[PDB]
């Protein structure tokens, strides 16, 4: 995995490739790691996938009563802090690495959560396996108060960096921009890789295989 | 068996349209401590190589003195020893990546990962890898340890296939290798800002330069 | 304990079972009953660890025992089958589970047709024409995959046991004394005395 | 791997199944676990693949240097020998072998001889080794007696293998079979399983625990 | 502690056609996550019509196919320039390996070639030198990932004629090397897409009675 | 000694054109012991299949969970629970043992009544969802599927043409598995007639 | 990490580095080591990060209610409530923490409390990993009762040697500064302090 | 191998030795001799290690063939076991040690005697009139013990070792597949092929 | 262990502590750790006690037949007899030695040797436990030509530092002198040291 974020002039652009692996085998190709947190927030997913998941729409839920209650749109710092506070009771075992990202009532705001309860507030962040290759791309190129284009674009690229030199990481790749006056989710912003054209059609036809029995019910 | 306790780390290095670049930075760690500044780990063999090793630091210094020896070796009953005679990067590898491979075969490793980087008689870029374990790999950017996940990924937007080669000036190619070092710089816990870096060119020859450092360094965002 | 066989025959289920108990160095018994009777029409024989596999079977016999009673009524050999084997799958991730094994034998009275369960430890249940636990399968399956047919008589099925039971003699390392042997059929469980 | 041979009124029978694993891993299904020493000795193969395979040719290779030496076919019961004294050379150091060492001569007859990797010799009329040897004795045992025709011989042997391919998961292919006599050793043909199997239960009339 | 062996990644492919053989192999060379090349060659022309990989840990291939090499340079001055034939070869090859048998050369090594009939050949053996002569062999990281459908398309398994209903088998035709090449290319394709030490190139040899050819191939590059 | 591989056995999920196909081996074992060549893998919870692979206690306890859920599902919705609502369910209630999971891998597959779209999913253990469009597989031969499924597969194929597909998939994969095969089932589900076949192969 | 707390005239400062790392990997280049609980009580933190920020949560809760209720804590209030956490859960903990106030009764105090869970309070304290390498120098240079600008000076000389040899300390020197007058934040590069 | 005896009666020397060879899960043989003859009036019976027991006692028959042959005399059986404790006692510091404990029966052709001894695989000899390794003796000893006399005929000793293996029949977990008794005397070795 | 090793105008200075322990107990409170190999090539000893008085012994060897064949050997000479013994024997050894010794033409030269068995020349060198407190002091007051009693003065003051903090170094001061003039031994008392 590759999940990077950024904070750029009018708000935040997320960022995360779409390879999902069991092992050294590829299970899905075209999957989603940036997550909903709430109108105003997403979640880029690293780590142990399921723990990413269902932490993510714990705290989405929590944060949804807690915003109904209030009656005002909920906070990156309270979403940071329940994110944070289950993590870390958990003591590392719920292996959920995070690139929190979204825009308050405060301005624009980017964490990077750890499994074990730590958080680091940042103007960019790289997490996931991937993410070397992706901050190599931030330290090369990144400045504060960036255009919109121009970070989507920083991004991108960092992504990119992770899908081709990290092998775990791959597939397209997914941004996620929110400023006050919007939020844009591009599933998929770019298409690095084309599908491999097959030369051969290996399909079986009709009869081929060998049937002992079979029954039909009708619904 | 034993543990490496004073290391080199990243050896950063690429191919460009008429020769290679290797650079390393000029610090042995001994753990966390960044114990000595003043340490060279780019060592060059003739006019025509340079072998940039990094990990233990000792093993490193045997390493030095064996390809020190080595000319001293080839000169001998050599009227052709400066000329069609003189050492090659391909023989100097060659030999290393022996060394490699028969070491760890007798479970007593020289615990570094090294590079060649040079040019050929026939005008040919030659860089390869070779590490303790004697595996061996050749390709347009390379690099150890740190840089491998850092410097390369940088390194490959410049020259992502062979065909780049010869699209790439010795210029764009020095920029890359110098933005890497800086990167490497600010990422790597164990670097240093003062390193090394060493052309080989098929023309200009053999280029060494000393006591470089990082520069242009964006730290303003911190005080935010 | 060691060896515990089950075969399901046209009208009947017949359960082998070894009668040795041994303890390390000795064995102290060789007249060893590893099996309950659950219900008139279904017994259960059961090896594993020491102690666990009596404790087991004597709680699953008197929790059938109380079903009959409370319900006036037989549970199926399916039905005991399917509680036996959530027992297992409950122990299983326990402070300390029963380390035991079991086959069910049983005849069920409203399909008429005998039945025969195998189920492990772990609570892995599978209905089965013939059955064993531990080594014995190893030696036995491949006879009673040559010999067996599910139209067979009970003499039949029992001479096919005799010939598992005399190549588990011959190649078994361990002396497991000989076999009890008992059918269940229509007409309940009894004990074949002389085998 | 299932490897099985016995003695019988008509000479020796030696099946073997076909199958090479890594684990769960389906390696090979077209494998050959009997090596053709000479013309009146066979070697059977179970345990670790290459150690048999290695061990076995050059046991056909000693056996050639001791007829060249002694102008004379070597006895079954030496041939053996040099491969049990030649492995319990190497006890303790990881060698992985089960092997049946199968021949006829004048002087010894019919004769079968069970060598494995940790030093044991043993002459014996009926052997079964391999993952799948339980499989194989339990029909071998129970179908067996000197009596027994070469026709019915072939097929209780080609039976025994396909039991054990069945049953475990470790053996299985197909069934190599041959049979020993005071002539030498004649190959009796390469069975698939995938074929053997529905022919037998069809022909048989047994596996009568199996769908089909 | 010192581990002597490490896992450079890589997938190969040998088959045998009717009177060709070819083997192929990724060019990707990696370890753990990281690519060390996206262009490492992986298999060898050793001369006298043998193409040789020794695919696993890259150190201990390097060194078999180095030593096999040589022992082809040996094998021409000890018995006047005879041609090692692939079957000679293969056996050479197992006392190679098996010389090592308590430290092991940890690659799954495949050659191919010419039998002395003329016919396709594939030889495949395991790190301590057990071998055989097979039609079809994938080695390597993606080998359980290419080897079923190698035994589907190559020698038509589980394929039965249509209207016999598993009566018939569909019989065993034979493919020509534009066919086979066909086959190398796809399931590489498809090793790519599903392995993730799968990709960037693909490089394949092809053997005949004119010589050994060579054909490149790009592979997807995440 | 590892829960997911004592049993053995596996499963693969394809989508076509207007229906999708759920098929499964029949092995259960304990590691080189072959014990029962009828244990199916594959369930149904109204028009919603579900296949488990892996520890055969577990692959049997998630079923008649699953079947005790969907029923009160039933009851109290009025309806029947539909392939996505299912798939959601199973990562619930796999995620709720994180710590001390059921050692399966299960396989959803079902016609959506309302919207009439296939659909097919994946989990690990834990819960974790694969949400694939082409194919799902399972089990200890499931990189022997994931080849025969790449190379094979292609969207959109008419029930028969996909019947063809899924087999030879699954039987290809099983016969290079030790731990997999003793025959085989394959349900062609369409939204409203369900076509299951047992598959001739190989019994070692 | 390399942390310190100095008392001097005025009142007290704290210092810290910026580096986090993840083995050999800088994970943050830019980390906030000294840490807010009240107005005039801050916190530098060494040791696990997960477990220091928990625990300054806590504090900073602690002291509000504290606050709400009983108005200003003291510092030593403050040094009791970090300790109070660090001993009881010194098993699961991993924590370095040095506590630094300004009262205007006491001036400035600094406490460290170092893995055990101890308390003690210093004239100035060193912590982390990079402190080892200072002890000499910090003792040979401290005085009491030192100017802010000698101070500063102190405390930028001391960090600059303490990330010149450690290596999980670096990039910039951030320092608060606890006086009557109020909290300043002051900020030192690079090219500014590693050529002293 | 397992279960070796010895019994020294009034004018012979008698050796009981079982027939089973076990690896792991199958018995592979039920019919093998756990013996050799060293000399025309001294046997030796083993039991140990695979592999190991056969190597070692042919590599003793061998030694003790080569004397016989050298000097054309038999060795008493107090010299052949003097041999046979050395070599053992020299193994257990090997490299390799040879895991074989055996019991050397012999008759003194000089002296008119009987003689039993005992060796382990450390090389601890010792004479007596009844023998046995492994577990067998913890059994054993007790009924020799307490049936034993030192003027037995060799009738008396037969029975008396039938009354052995019977109680390790009965109390033993493990099926030795009977023992192949045999007699050394005054004029040789014979086995008694009945028992 | 506090050595160390420093090259000035005149030629060069060797510096010790004086303690040996044993776990908790001082085995050796007046050791010397400062050993002669040559008449004007000295070197500092810390690591394993019986390993460096094995290897001091055989370079004194060496030297000594050295000496016997080709004259007086150069510093660097010694310096790479001690690594040669280090490298080869680096796992069977425990040794941290530097070497320091006086030719007319090079002057005061400086070689460390750490665990590794790899060799550096260096201005001045510090060495063993108690070095790690003294890197930042050592770093802010060297340089480079001082006068003798400014380096002695130097060496006091960073072992004085060393010793304060390691438990492991302490008692005396001991000093070896390396010039032209000759060879002269100079020590320090608690009394002298602890009050700077
Ligand atoms: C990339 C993170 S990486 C390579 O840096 O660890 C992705 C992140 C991700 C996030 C969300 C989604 C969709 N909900 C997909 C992917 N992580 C993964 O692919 C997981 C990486 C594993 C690395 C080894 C340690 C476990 C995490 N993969 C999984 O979580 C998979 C689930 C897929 C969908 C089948 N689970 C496993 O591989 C497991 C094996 N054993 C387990 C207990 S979980
Ligand atoms: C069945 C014997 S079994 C299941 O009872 O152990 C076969 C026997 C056999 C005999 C001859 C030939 C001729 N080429 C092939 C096979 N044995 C195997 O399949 C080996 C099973 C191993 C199980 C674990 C204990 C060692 C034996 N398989 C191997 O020897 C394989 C062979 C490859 C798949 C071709 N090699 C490995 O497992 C290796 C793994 N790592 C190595 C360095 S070698
Ligand atoms: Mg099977
Ligand atoms: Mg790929
Ligand atoms: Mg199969
Ligand atoms: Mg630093």
């Amino acid at each position: 995995t590759t999940i990077a974020g950024v904070v750029y002039k009018d708000g935040i652009v997320l960022g995360a490739d779409t390879r999902a692996t069991e092992g050294m085998v590829v299970a899905d190709k075209n999957c989603s790691k940036i997550h909903f947190i709430s109108p105003n927030i997403y979640c880029c997913g690293a780590g142990t996938a399921a723990d990413t998941d269902m932490t993510t729409q714990l705290i989405s839920s929590n944060l949804e009563l807690h915003s109904l209650s209030t009656g005002r749109l909920p906070r990156v710092v309270t979403a940071n802090r329940m994110l944070k506070q289950m993590l870390f009771r958990y003591q590392g075992y719920i292996g959920a690495a995070l690139v929190l990202g979204g825009v308050d009532v405060t301005g624009p705001h980017l964490y990077s959560i750890y499994p074990h309860g730590s958080t680091d507030k940042l103007p960019y962040v790289t997490m996931g396996s991937g993410s070397l290759a992706a901050m190599a791309v931030f330290e090369d190129k990144f400045r504060p108060d960036m255009e919109e284009e121009e970070a989507k674009n920083l991004v991108s690229e960092a992504i990119a960096a992770g899908i081709f030199n990290d092998l775990g990481s791959g597939g397209n790749i997914d941004l996620c921009v929110i400023s006050k006056n919007k939020l844009d989710f591009l599933r998929p912003y770019t298409v690095p890789n084309k599908k491999g054209t097959r030369l051969g059609r290996y399909r079986c036809e009709k009869g081929t295989t060998a049937v002992l029995t079979e029954k039909i019910t009708p619904l | 068996t034993q543990q490496p306790i004073v290391t080199g780390t990243s050896v950063i290095s690429m191919k460009y349209d008429n020769g290679v670049i290797i650079a390393a930075d000029n610090l042995g760690s001994y753990g966390s401590l960044l114990r000595f500044n003043g340490v060279e780990r780019l060592i060059p063999v003739g006019d025509n190589t340079v072998v940039g090793i990094s990990g233990d630091i000792s093993d490193m210094q045997h390493i030095e003195r064996l390809l020190k020896d080595l000319v001293t070796e080839n000169a001998y009953d050599n009227p052709l020893a400066d000329a069609e005679e003189a050492l090659e990067p391909s023989y100097i590898f060659e030999y290393l990546a022996t060394v490699m491979y028969q070491r760890r075969s007798k479970m007593n490793p020289l615990w570094n990962a090294i590079i060649v980087a040079g040019v050929q008689s026939n005008g040919d870029q030659f860089l390869r890898y070779v590490n303790l374990l004697g595996v061996t790999y050749s390709s347009p950017t390379l690099a150890t340890g740190f840089g491998a996940h850092m410097a390369n990924p940088l390194l490959r937007k410049v020259v992502d296939r062979e065909s780049d080669i010869p699209k790439t000036t010795v210029q764009v190619a020095e920029e890359a290798i110098v933005n890497a070092m800086r990167v490497l710089y600010y990422r790597d816990a164990r670097s240093s800002r003062n390193f090394s870096l060493a052309i080989i060119d098929k023309n200009t020859g053999l280029t060494f330069k000393k006591n470089l450092q990082v520069e242009n360094m964006k730290w303003d965002f911190a005080k935010d | 304990m060691d060896i515990i066989l089950g075969i399901r025959v046209q009208d009947s289920v017949i359960l082998a079972s070894s009668k040795a108990v041994t303890r390390g160095i000795s064995v102290l018994k060789d007249s060893d009953d590893k099996t309950r009777q659950l219900s008139p029409h279904t017994l259960m024989s059961f090896a594993g660890e020491a102690g666990d596999t009596v404790q087991f079977a004597e709680y699953i016999q008197a929790n059938i025992q109380l079903y009959s009673i409370r319900e006036d009524y037989e549970l199926s050999p399916q039905a005991v089958s399917s509680f036996v084997r959530q027992e297992l799958a409950k122990s299983i991730r326990s402070r300390r589970p029963y380390q035991v094994n079991v086959l069910i034998g049983g005849y069920d009275k409203k399909k008429n047709k005998p039945e025969l369960y195998q189920i492990d430890y772990l609570g892995t249940k599978v209905e089965l024409p013939y059955g064993a636990h531990g080594y014995s399968g190893f030696y036995t399956f491949s006879l009673l995959d040559h010999h067996y047919r599910p139209d067979m008589t009970t003499e039949e099925g029992l001479d096919l046991l005799k010939l598992c039971v005399q190549e588990l003699e011959k190649r078994m390392p361990m002396d497991f004394k000989g076999v009890i042997v008992k059918i269940v059929d229509k007409d309940g469980i009894r004990q074949v005395d002389d085998f | 791997t299932t490897t099985l041979a016995f003695r019988f009124q008509g000479g020796i029978i030696v099946a073997v199944d076909s199958r090479a694993t890594a684990g769960n891993w389906v390696a090979s299904q077209t494998v050959k676990k009997v090596i053709e020493i000479n013309p009146f000795l066979l070697g059977t193969m179970a345990g670790g693949a290459a150690d048999c395979q290695f061990w076995e040719t050059w046991l056909g290779s000693q056996c050639r240097l001791h007829e060249l030496r002694e102008k004379e076919r070597i006895s079954v019961a030496a041939a053996s020998k040099i491969l049990s004294n030649l492995v319990y050379q190497y006890k303790g150091a990881g060698l992985s072998m089960g092997t049946m060492i199968c021949g006829y001569t004048r002087k010894e007859g019919p004769t079968i001889y069970y060598v494995d990797s940790d030093g044991t010799r043993l002459k014996g009329d009926i052997f079964c080794v391999g993952s799948g040897q339980t499989f194989a004795y339990g029909v071998l045992d129970s179908n067996y007696k000197w009596d027994l025709s070469v026709e019915d011989a072939l097929y209780l042997g080609k039976r025994s293998i396909l039991a054990a391919a069945h049953r475990d998961a470790y053996s299985g292919g197909s069934v190599n079979l041959y049979h020993v006599t005071e002539d030498g050793w004649i190959y009796h043909g390469n069975h698939d399983v995938g074929e053997l199997f529905w022919k037998v239960k069809e022909e048989e009339g047994s596996f009568n625990n199996v769908i089909g | 502690q010192f581990n002597p062996y490490g896992d450079n990644g890589g997938t190969i492919l040998g088959i045998a056609g009717e009177d060709f053989a070819v083997l192929a192999g990724d060019t990707r060379n990696i370890t753990d996550y990281s690519i060390n090349s996206r262009y490492e060659p992986k298999v060898f022309d050793c001369g006298d019509n043998i193409v040789m990989s020794a695919n696993g840990f890259a150190a201990d291939g390097d060194a078999l196919v180095k030593r096999f090499k040589n022992s082809v340079k040996w094998y021409h001055f000890d018995h006047n320039d005879k041609k090692l034939s692939i079957n000679s070869a293969a056996r050479n090859i197992q006392h190679l390996l098996y010389g090592k048998r308590f430290f092991p050369y940890y690659v799954h090594t495949i050659i191919a070639g010419l039998d002395e009939d003329g016919k396709g050949a594939v030889y495949s053996f395991d790190p301590v030198g057990s071998y055989e002569r097979e039609q079809c062999r994938a080695g390597g990281a993606a080998a359980s990932l290419i080897m079923p459908f190698l035994d589907n398309q190559v020698n038509f398994k589980n394929q039965y004629e249509p209207g016999t209903n598993g009566k018939v088998k569909k019989p065993l035709k034979y493919l020509s090397v534009e066919e086979v090449i066909k086959l190398v290319r796809d399931s590489f394709t498809s090793a790519t897409e599903r392995h993730i030490q799968v990709g960037d190139g693909l490089e394949i040899l092809i053997v005949t009675k004119d010589g050994v050819r060579k054909e490149f191939y790009e592979l997807k590059r995440d | 000694s590892d829960p997911s591989s004592i049993n053995g056995g596996i499963v693969v999920a394809m989508t076509g054109k207007d229906c999708v196909a759920i098929a499964c081996d029949l092995r259960l074992g304990s590691q080189s012991l072959g014990v029962s060549n009828k244990f199916e893998k594959i369930f149904h919870y109204g028009h919603v299949f579900l296949g488990i692979t892996g520890l055969a206690t577990d692959v049997t306890t998630l079923n008649e969970m699953f079947r005790y859920k969907t029923n009160l599902y039933k009851l109290k919705e009025e309806r029947a629970i539909e392939p996505e609502t299912f798939t959601q369910l199973v990562s619930s209630s796999l995620y709720e043992r994180r710590f001390g999971p059921y050692f399966v891998g299960p396989v959803v597959a079902g016609i959506n009544s309302k919207s009439g779209k296939p659909f097919i999913a994946g989990f690990d253990l834990i819960g974790c969802i694969d949400e694939a469009k082409d194919f799902i597989v399972s089990g200890t031969a499931s990189d022997q599927l994931f080849g025969m499924c790449e190379s094979l597969y292609e969207p959109n194929l008419e029930p028969e043409d996909l019947f063809e597909t899924i087999s030879q998939a699954l039987l290809n994969a099983a016969d290079r598995d030790a731990l997999s095969g003793w025959g085989a089932v394959v349900y062609i589900i369409k939204k409203d007639e369900v076509v299951k076949r047992y598959l001739k192969m190989r019994q070692d | 990490t390399s942390i310190m707390a100095v008392t001097f005239k005025d009142g007290v400062i704290l210092g810290a580095d910026s580096r986090t790392t993840t083995g050999a990997y800088i994970a943050n280049r830019v980390t906030d080591k000294l840490t807010r609980v009240h107005d005039k009580i801050w916190c530098c933190r060494s040791g696990s990060a997960a477990d220091t920020q928990a625990i300054a949560d806590i504090v900073q809760y602690h002291l509000e209610l504290y606050t709400s209720q009983y108005g200003t804590p003291s510092t030593e209030t403050a040094a009791s409530v970090f300790k109070e956490l660090c001993y009881e859960n010194k098993d699961n903990l991993t924590a370095g923490i040095i506590v630094a106030g300004y009262d205007d009764k006491n001036k400035g105090e600094v406490y460290t409390i170092p893995l055990g869970g101890s308390v003690h309070k210093l004239p100035y304290a060193i912590a982390g990993s990079g402190s080892t390498f200072i002890y000499g120098y910090c003792d040979k240079n401290f005085r009491e009762n030192m100017s802010k600008e000698e101070t500063v000076d102190f405390i930028k000389h001391s960090l600059s040697q303490a990330i010149k040899w450690d290596g999980s300390s670096g990039g910039v020197i951030r320092m608060v500064v606890l006086t009557a007058a109020g909290v300043e934040r002051l900020i030192f590069y690079p090219d500014e302090y590693e050529q002293l």
